[PDB]
């Protein structure tokens, strides 16, 4: 949490942390089960626990809705995928670009279709490559 | 606009009086004039100097700059010339430039600015003008006729005709010996729209009944542009033109999603059209579609935000699709669907009843062909 | 049985006079050609009052 004044922590004894500044006016703060529970849960690969944990006292932008798109064998990634970019990312990290094309679509962009199409050729199957490559207009490739 | 603003400046660090032709540069006007004209527009005693990606043209008068600014340009002579005419007009109002006297005749100068440069285009002014305001082989003989036409249509969901128009010409290619006279007979046309052109060598005949046109054809192929309607005309599709396709669109609110059924109808079953495509648009919050069609291929295309159905050739046919939508906002009005098509008939209904040739024996009308093409064909 | 979706297709009407009422659970579909209405019917008898 933030206080409205600059301060020094007096020390931590108990759940509270206690502070006093130069003029020595106090601030106290209970250590919360907000940010702490969420990542204690994510570390122990729980996503079901973590959905409740998601609150607007700790949501931010990238600790819940896009920090969870940071596994090269998607786990966290599977859970938050709401952003068309996070969805795109998720797909190359699996190597299954079926989801990529859709994210790539929803990113409204050609570049994504050619790059996922190349990844597609890598998983081995060229039907998926054709479709992408056709709409990026790489008829010659 | 090419001319952002026309501005009189004091290099006190402010635009003393200035003109914004259309609401764009309000406060913007003062900051530009205030910084740049102080440095002589950053000039060196050169009339054109460009700074912060804006062309500044100027003339110093005292501690003041009379300034023209553009960020685009149509011609060299022009930018100077509006500034110049301005410089005839400004001492009439303010007796040279000077911030207090410029300030007092904001109205005068400003009005001149609107008059001089209107919507950024440099009009002209003059001190008197300003006043009003502040006051042989015939075995071979064969003939071929090709009628090529495009039809345009705008129609409502109701099926209201709205406007339509057909454009076309009938080209004749003839291999005939000698110079034979030919008479052409065609159906009678009407047109809400207008246009008809006749090739030279076309004669008009007046008959009590029926209309006739006669002409000696040029050999080879030429636009007949005969008389009568003509063999080069714009007829109105509205006037008796058939629209090969009618689209009946039934959108449905499945609830969260939307179900769209598109009905296509063709003329006589026997006739088949080719190159037909129906473009059914979709709303921005697309999700994904599932489309089903008995004939041809149909594909949804994001980006385009349209579902396109293509049919190589059709006796006549229909398609359906279900759409998934996230629902932001409220319901959206539909945009019109367009179609492309080819038909082996003319839907200006031009019929070649008879073309009889003389000066010799019967020629063979080996073939008459009709190519009908879609123009802007739109239905909501 | 179950809850089935039904689509109704009818001819197109015009009216010099005026009046039309739709039962709830009636959805309107927009199609390029033809008009369509879809709805989950209440079981038993009810006024359709489709779109």
């Amino acid at each position: 949490r933030t206080l409205d004044l600059p301060i020094y922590v007096t020390r931590v004894k108990g759940n509270n942390v206690y502070c006093l500044d130069r003029e020595c006016r106090p601030r106290v703060l209970t250590i919360d089960p907000t940010e702490f529970k969420f990542k204690l849960a994510l570390i122990n690969r729980k996503y079901d626990e973590v959905l409740h944990m998601v609150r607007n006292a700790k949501l931010v932008g990238q600790s819940i809705i896009a920090y969870l798109q940071k596994k090269g064998y998607p786990e966290v990634a599977l859970h938050f995928v709401k952003d068309e970019k996070t969805r795109f990312s998720l797909a190359l990290e699996c190597g299954n670009i079926e989801i990529a094309l859709e994210a790539a679509k929803a990113l409204d962009d050609k570049n994504c279709w050619e790059k996922l199409g190349e990844v597609a050729l890598l998983q081995g199957n060229h039907q998926i490559v054709e479709m992408c490559y056709q709409r990026t207009k790489n008829f010659d490739k | 606009m090419v001319l952002l603003a026309a501005a009189v400046c004091t290099k006190a660090g402010k635009a003393i009086v200035s003109r914004q032709f259309v609401e764009m540069t309000r406060t913007r006007i003062e900051g530009l004039l205030a910084a740049f004209p102080k440095l002589m527009n950053t000039g060196k005693q050169h009339t054109f100097v460009e700074t912060e990606s804006v062309r500044y043209v100027y003339q110093p008068m005292e501690k003041l700059y009379m300034v023209l600014i553009t960020t685009k340009n149509s011609n060299i002579l022009e930018d100077l010339e509006t500034l110049r005419l301005f410089s005839r007009v400004i001492p009439e109002y303010c007796r040279a430039l000077e911030e207090n006297e410029i300030s007092e005749h904001c109205f005068d100068l400003i009005f001149a600015f609107d008059e001089i440069v209107a919507l950024g285009y440099r009009e002209n002014v003059n001190l008197a003008q300003i006043r009003t305001f502040t006051e042989p082989p015939i075995n071979m003989e064969s003939v071929h006729m090709k009628i090529e036409e495009k039809i345009t249509l705008t129609c409502g969901r109701d099926g209201g005709l709205q406007n339509m128009e057909l454009h076309g010409m009938i080209m004749l290619r003839i291999s005939d010996d000698k110079f034979g006279r030919i008479r052409l007979h065609v159906e009678n046309e009407d047109k809400k729209g207008v246009q008809l052109q006749t090739h030279p060598n076309v004669d008009k005949k007046l008959f009590t009944a029926e209309s006739l046109i006669g002409l000696k054809n040029p050999e080879k192929s030429f636009p007949v542009n005969s008389d009568v309607g003509v063999l080069k005309w714009r007829l109105q599709t509205t006037e008796e033109s058939f629209i090969p396709l009618t689209i009946n669109c039934w959108p449905s609110e499945s609830g969260n999603g939307c179900d769209v059924n598109i009905e296509y109808e063709l003329q006589e079953d026997n006739l088949e059209l080719n190159d037909v495509v129906i473009t059914i648009p979709l709303p921005s919050g697309v999700g994904a579609p599932v489309i089903g069609e008995i004939d041809g291929e149909y594909r949804h295309d994001s980006r385009r935000n349209t579902l396109e159905w293509c049919l190589p050739v059709i006796d006549a046919k229909n398609k359906s699709g279900s759409l998934e939508f996230s629902i932001p906002g409220q319901p959206n009005d539909f945009f019109p669907v367009q179609v492309s098509f080819i038909s082996k008939k003319n839907y200006c209904n031009i019929q070649v009843t008879k073309v009889t040739q003389v000066d010799g024996n019967s020629p063979v009308r080996f073939s008459t062909e009709t190519t009908f093409l879609v123009d802007k064909y739109e239905i909501l």
